[PDB]
RNA sequence: AGGAGGUAAAAUUCU
RNA sequence: CGCUUACCACUUUGUGAUUCAUGACUGGGGUGAAGUCGUAACAAGGUAACCGUAGGGGAACCUGCGGUUGGAUCACCUCC
RNA sequence: CGGCCGCAAGGUUAAAACUCAAAUGAAUUGACGGGGGCCCGCACAAGCGGUGGAGCAUGUGGUUUAAUUCGAUGCAACGCG
């Protein structure tokens, strides 16, 4: 039922969003930002887990980060997955603590990102649109049966066009931030 | 064969291209770091491998290996580069000349320093 | 002895 | 001297040729990984293979036609 | 790619980067064949009695467990050390 299908929507939709917004922030930034440092994984025993897990991750500057390893013996382990996590980064070990300079930011790359960038935003407008598709698809087909009044269905038609508008506003809010950052 | 044919046709030698253009043969370029990736060998070998892009002097985007234990260099780095190959990793025909420009010497080496860019350390 | 005729249905893969 | 004619450098307009670069995107390709589908080739590789050509088919490939050997097989029955 | 030829299908002429430390020929010893020949063994046939079904003894995978000690795993491990 249509009530039903709303529901629906705005859920897939959000999930649209904020798996654009998690894509976004595993992008060498500007600035730091642990949010990619996390998504790491080291070898600790055997059994993989995220950096997160076996390290606190600081903001020791504007392009700095620094990894405090709870664990002293994994220290190597830590600092070889950041350069395995191919990122580009440098990881300079220095006592008890890996500093991970942030780059300087060139020409080439700001560049290069922004359009990443606009082009993960425009896949994900593109993901909220096609449930804009499968929602009306839904509807639409509760014309026939008439189990809805002509009424009924645009009105809900319009429902989901707010929901799209509306995830996608997000979705360009989101791209700004970052596009803040990489300009 | 018949040395008629060859006053037609005489005998022409193959050219040889080079494996390496550090443009015109130049014993080795200047560039800067694209990018340093490190990635893995080929078939018979594994590790993980030190290199990065290099954006040269002459606007080439070539690629580069960093040979030794551990080198402080990033994106932005200056290096020098020379000739020479690392027939394991695909597409990287040159070497980073540690300890030229922003290249650093490795850390704690002793014999054959000379390659590898460390100085004689004080006795 | 030479000649003839006749006589297997299909059934993949393994760093 | 000035003037004026010839030749004539630069510069301009039109339309072509050529060549260097570079371009969203893209067929095909090599490499790598040793993933997915079957099993095409190597033994007669289980319908011998392959060359040319033509059609078809997710894929190797299949089929037609001619060619080539760069082809394995000659034992038992029945009769003669 | 260019040229030239063809109505077309296409032909002819004919590269380069990139890539590999091979590619290839013939002969050799094996192994192997839904190759051929000759020939063996309770291999088949021909027979007699069984297992596979049942209850139980016993071993193993498994499962469970605080522990179910370790080992043995196609034939040639599983009443095996
Ligand atoms: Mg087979
Ligand atoms: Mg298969
Ligand atoms: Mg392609
Ligand atoms: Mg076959
Ligand atoms: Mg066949
Ligand atoms: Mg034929
Ligand atoms: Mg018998
Ligand atoms: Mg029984």
């Amino acid at each position: 039922g249509i009530s039903d299908i709303r529901k629906d929507a705005e859920v897939r939709m959000d999930k649209c969003v904020e798996a654009f917004k998690t894509q976004i922030s595993k992008i060498r930034t500007g600035r730091a930002s642990p949010s990619l440092l996390d998504g790491i994984v080291v070898e600790y025993y055997g059994t993989p887990t995220p950096l997160r897990q076996l390290a606190s991750v600081t903001v020791e500057d504007s392009r700095t980060l620094k990894i405090n390893v709870f664990d002293r013996s994994m220290s190597p382990a830590v600092e070889k997955a950041i350069m395995a996590s191919d990122l580009g980064l440098n990881p300079n070990s220095a006592g008890s603590d890996i500093r991970v300079p942030l780059p300087p930011l060139t020409e080439e790359r700001r560049k290069d990102l922004t359009k990443i960038v606009r082009g993960e935003a425009e896949q994900a407008r593109v993901a909220v649109r096609n449930v804009r598709r499968d929602a009306n698809d839904k509807v639409k087909a509760l014309l026939k049966d008439k189990e809805i009044s002509e009424d009924d269905d645009r009105r809900s038609q319009d429902d989901v066009q707010k929901l799209t508008d509306a995830a996608i506003k997000k979705i360009e809010a989101a791209l700004a931030d970052k596009e803040a950052e990489l300009m | 064969a018949t040395v008629n044919q060859l006053v037609r046709k005489p005998r022409a030698r193959k050219v040889a291209k080079s494996n390496v253009p550090a443009l015109e043969a130049c014993p080795q370029k200047r560039g800067v770091c694209t990018r340093v990736y490190t990635t893995t060998p080929k078939k018979p070998n594994s590790a993980l491998r030190k290199v990065c892009r290099v954006r040269l002097t002459n606007g080439f985007e070539v690629t580069s290996y960093i040979g030794g234990e551990g080198h402080n260099l990033q994106e932005h780095s200056v290096i020098l580069i020379r000739g020479g190959r690392v027939k394991d990793l695909p597409g990287v025909r040159y070497h980073t000349v540690r300890g030229a420009l922003d290249c650093s010497g490795v850390k704690d080496r002793k014999q054959a320093r000379s390659k590898y860019g460390v100085k004689r350390p004080k006795a």
